């Protein structure tokens, strides 16, 4: 799941971090938590039922 | 807790080339083509300065829109596009991703991933005669909308009237090609200006 | 398969390819109308370059005995783009190209494998590989192949060039 956008301009944060400034990085980095977090949640939650 | 190893020291490889290549040229220039013939130029194996254009703040309009204008003296680019041309001073709004306007579908259009800068500075003294400016060519009638990049030549006669506009060659079969007029006698908006674009 | 070539509709992508001893078809033209009155491009490539120019060529054949070339050009007139470089083909043997055109860039893939010819066409498996890419920025709509009619002193060899 790493190689998703979820919606950013690329999949890697140290293109965002060499091409923009902060305040355009911001809501890229914020889209890409979200989704990480959300597939970590999913995962936790299969293994406790297992 | 966790514990990482830090780095010690930090390295940098590049290529081995050195030439000053003609940004001179596209922006010290004698005499620009047409809006509706707008000529295309390379670049290409260079070693270019970006932030020296910025002791030079003459140009009104500097926005970037994939990348910030000061990360570009740390990058490696390819495949540098320029064009320019000029056009009247109230249409440089309709040049940016997604615009509706005359111009927008018959004479230029960038696409909606645009990765790059446009640049526009005023003209008022070199490109115009009190006589008026009439050498300076553009498309007002034309049925179908073009595509981004994409260049039109032709002098042929629209099919205007509901008679075939084959010996229909004067009125009511309009020619599509006007041009504009320029002079020092007006005001602000209706004054030339040049306009550089540059793709990555 | 020419035995001594119209048009042919473009706008999806064409496939050309031939697989048997090649040394007549040459080169390649195309445009929205194939005429010195609008923009048209033409792809030369014979034995020692590669000679490419977009412009409005009087379309004139038969290229007997760098050869005789002025047979498919008079002149040209009013045009931007010209190219020279470095030749790619060589003098049983595939060779591969696809033509494509996105955004005005006009991509050209290549793949050459040395075979053994027994079939027409064999089942071989083939991964094109890409070579030259070009900013033409024009429309194109149909295309034509040449068939360079060349002079074996044999009134000109006798043409069996397969496609
Ligand atoms: C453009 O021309 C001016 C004229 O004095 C010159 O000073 C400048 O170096 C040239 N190049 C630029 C602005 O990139
Ligand atoms: C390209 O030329 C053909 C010629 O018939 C025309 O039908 C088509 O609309 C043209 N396309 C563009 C994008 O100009």
């Amino acid at each position: 799941q790493l190689s998703s956008n979820f919606g950013a301009i690329s999949s890697v944060l140290n293109d965002i971090l060499s091409r923009l400034d902060p305040p355009e990085a911001e809501v890229q980095i914020d889209r890409l938590i979200t989704g990480r977090l959300q597939s970590l949640q999913t995962y936790v939650t299969q293994q406790l039922i297992r | 807790s966790n514990f990482r190893v830090q780095p010690t020291e930090s390295i940098v490889r590049f290529p081995n080339i050195t030439n000053l290549c003609p940004f001179g040229e596209v922006f010290n220039a004698t005499r620009f083509a047409s809006v509706y013939a707008w000529n295309r130029k390379r670049i290409s194996n260079c070693v270019a300065d970006y932030s020296v254009l910025y002791n030079s703040a003459s140009f009104s309009t500097f926005k970037c829109y994939g990348v910030s204008p000061t990360k570009l003296n740390d990058l490696c680019f390819t495949n540098v596009y320029a064009d320019s041309f000029v056009i009247r001073g109230d249409e440089v709004r309709q040049i940016a991703p997604g615009q509706t306007g005359k111009i927008a579908d018959y004479n230029y259009k960038l696409p909606d991933d645009f990765t790059g800068c446009v640049i526009a500075w005023n003209s008022n003294n070199l490109d115009s005669k009190v006589g008026g400016n009439y050498n300076y060519l553009y498309r007002l009638f034309r049925k179908s909308n073009l595509k981004p990049f994409e260049r039109d030549i032709s002098t042929e006669i629209y099919q205007a009237g509901s008679t075939p506009c084959n010996g229909v060659e004067g009125f009511n079969c309009y020619f599509p090609l006007q041009s504009y007029g320029f002079q020092p006698t007006n005001g602000v908006g209706y004054q030339p200006y040049r306009v550089v674009v540059l793709s990555f | 398969h020419a035995i001594h070539n119209p048009v042919l509709p473009f706008n999806d992508g064409v496939y050309f390819a031939s697989t048997e001893k090649s040394n007549i078809i040459r080169g390649w033209i195309f445009g929205t109308t194939l005429d010195s009155k609008t923009q048209s491009l033409l792809i030369v490539n014979n034995a020692t370059n590669v000679v490419i120019k977009v412009c409005e060529f009087q379309f004139c054949p038969f290229l007997g005995v760098m050869e005789s070339e002025f047979r498919v050009y008079s002149s040209a007139n009013n045009c931007t783009f010209e190219y020279v470089s470095q030749p790619f083909l060589m003098d049983k043997n595939l060779r591969e190209f696809v033509f494509k055109n996105i955004d005005g860039y006009f991509k050209i893939y290549s793949k050459h494998t040395p075979i053994n010819l027994v079939r027409d066409l064999p089942q071989g498996f083939s991964a094109l590989e890409p070579l030259v890419d070009l900013p033409i920025g024009i429309n194109i709509t149909r295309f034509q192949t040449l068939l360079a009619l060349h002079r074996s002193y044999l009134g000109w060899t006798a043409g069996a060039a397969a496609y």
